[PDB]
C-alpha cells in the first residue's frame, strides 16, 4: 500500500486536513492506510473513517443516479436511439462505486470488526457494513441482488441485537443505526411498514431517555432525531 | 431521498 | 492514452455526461481524449474543454487555499511544532494542482493553439493559457514565479492585442478574458491601479455596444460585466 | 477572491 511507509499519526493528522480541505478520496486513503497498521482505532479515528467513505460514496452515489435516471428516460418509447455511451458511462460510474464499497468492506472484514469488542466500536463497524452492502444493493441487478440484501440485512440486524442489548436508546450510533436500518427496509427490501414501525419505536424510546442526559448527549442524539421524524414525514 | 447518517 | 479507443463523438457526449453527474474529473479527462484527435474543436467543444479543468483545478485551489492557510499559522509565534505534514500535505496538493495545469497547457501547445485562426478560437485558447499560468504563479515561489508570472501576461496580452481588433466589446470571450486580465493584475502581477483601470474601460465600453445586440446576446455578457462591477466594488 | 470566469 503507497500509505504504508507513513507513521499512523501523520496518516490520522492528514486525514483532519483533508477533511478540512473537503479532499474526502484524500481522506478515505489516508484512513485506510491508518486501518491497515493494524492496530484499533479510537472514537475519533473510527467517525474519520466513516465521514471519509460516506462522502466518497456519496458523490459516487449522487452521479450514478443522475446516469441511470438519463439511461431510464433513454429507454422510454420514442427515444431516440443515441448508442451505447450512457450505458457505458453509468456502467464505469457503477464499477468505481463498486470497488470503494469493497474496499470498505474488505478493511471492515480485516480485521476491524474481528478486533472491535466493545458495543460502541462493535455495533459502527456492523452498522458500516450494512451500509456498504445497501449501497452495493443500489445498483445490483443480477444473481446477487438478493445475496447482498442479505448481507446488509445481517449486518445491520447483528448491529440492532447489539445496541439494544448494550447501549441507551439516546446513543447517537444507535440512533443512526436505526435510521438507516429503517431506510434500508423502505429503500432495498420493499418494507415500508417495518421502515415506520422502526423509526418511530426508536424515536419514542429515545424521547424517554432524554432527560438522563447532559445538556451537550442532549445533541447529535435529538439531531439523529430529528432525522427520524423527517422520514416519518417524508414516509406517512 | 430519505435521510442517512 | 487511455481515451484512444473511443470515438471523439463519444468522448464529447461522455463529457455533456460527466458534466451533467458533476464528475468534472472525468469530464475533463473525456475532453483531454477529444483534443487529442487531433480535429478542431467547435465552440461548444471548447466550452466543455474550459468547464471541466476550470472546476477540477478550482477544487484544487480551494483545498490549497485552506491547507496553506493552516501551514501559514503553523508558522506564526507561539504556534505549537506539529511536524513537516502539513507542508507535505500542502505540497501534494500543489504539485496535483501543477499537474493538471501543466497536462491544459499541453493541449494548448500540442495543438490547439497554432491551428487556432479565427479570432474566438485564437482569444479563447490564449485566454486559458493565461488563466493557467495564473494558477501555477498562484502556488509559485521559487526561481520561476516571475517567468511564470510573465508567461501568463504574454498569453494574456496577446488575447487582449486579438479580441480589441477582431471582437466587439460586448462579445463574452473578450468580456472574460478582460475580467481574468484584471484579476491577474491585481492578484499576481501587484498592479491594482492597472486592474481597476482595465475593468473600468472594459466594462464602460461594452455598456456603449449593448445597444447593438439581440435580448440573448444582452446575456452572458451584460452577466460578465456585472462581475466586472462586482470586482470593481471590492477594489474600491 | 475576486470574479473569474
Ligand atoms: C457508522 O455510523 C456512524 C454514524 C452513527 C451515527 C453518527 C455518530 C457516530 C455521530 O456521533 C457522529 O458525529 C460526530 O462526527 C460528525 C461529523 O460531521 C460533523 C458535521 C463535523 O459533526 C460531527 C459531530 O459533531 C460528531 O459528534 C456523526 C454524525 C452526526 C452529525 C449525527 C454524522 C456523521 O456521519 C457521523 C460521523 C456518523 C455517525
Ligand atoms: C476560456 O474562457 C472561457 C470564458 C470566456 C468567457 C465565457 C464564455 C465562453 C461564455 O460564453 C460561457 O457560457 C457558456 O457556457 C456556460 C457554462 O456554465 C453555465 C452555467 C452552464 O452556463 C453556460 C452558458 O449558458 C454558455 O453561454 C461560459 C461562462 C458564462 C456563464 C459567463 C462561464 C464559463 O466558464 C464559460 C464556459 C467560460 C467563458
Ligand atoms: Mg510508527
Ligand atoms: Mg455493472
Ligand atoms: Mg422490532
Ligand atoms: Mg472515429
Ligand atoms: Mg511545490
Ligand atoms: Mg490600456
Amino acid at each position: 500500500g503507497a500509505m504504508g511507509s507513513m507513521e499512523r499519526a501523520s496518516l490520522i493528522q492528514k486525514a483532519k486536513l483533508a477533511e478540512q480541505a473537503e479532499r474526502y478520496e484524500d481522506m478515505a486513503a489516508f484512513m485506510k492506510g491508518a486501518v491497515e497498521k493494524g492496530e484499533e482505532l479510537s472514537c475519533e479515528e473510527r467517525n474519520l473513517l466513516s465521514v471519509a467513505y460516506k462522502n466518497v460514496v456519496g458523490g459516487q452515489r449522487a452521479a450514478w443516479r443522475v446516469l441511470s435516471s438519463i439511461e431510464q428516460k433513454s429507454n422510454e418509447e420514442g427515444s431516440e436511439e443515441k448508442g451505447p455511451e450512457v450505458r457505458e458511462y453509468r456502467e464505469k460510474v457503477e464499477t468505481e462505486l463498486q470497488g470503494v464499497c469493497d474496499t470498505v468492506l474488505g478493511l471492515l472484514d480485516s480485521h476491524l470488526i474481528k478486533e472491535a469488542g466493545d458495543a460502541e466500536s462493535r455495533v459502527f463497524y456492523l452498522k458500516m457494513k450494512g451500509d456498504y452492502y445497501r449501497y452495493l444493493a443500489e445498483v445490483a441487478t443480477g444473481d446477487d441482488k438478493k445475496r447482498i440484501i442479505d448481507s446488509a440485512r445481517s449486518a445491520y440486524q447483528e448491529a440492532m441485537d447489539i445496541s439494544k442489548k448494550e447501549m441507551p436508546p439516546t446513543n447517537p450510533i444507535r440512533l443512526g443505526l436505526a435510521l438507516n436500518f429503517s431506510v434500508f427496509h423502505y429503500e432495498i427490501a420493499n418494507s415500508p411498514e417495518e421502515a415506520i414501525s422502526l423509526a418511530k419505536t426508536t424515536f419514542d424510546e429515545a424521547m424517554a431517555d432524554l432527560h438522563t442526559l447532559s445538556e451537550d448527549s442532549y445533541k447529535d442524539s435529538t439531531l439523529i432525531m430529528q432525522l427520524l421524524r423527517d422520514n416519518l414525514t417524508l414516509w406517512t | 431521498f430519505p435521510a442517512t447518517v
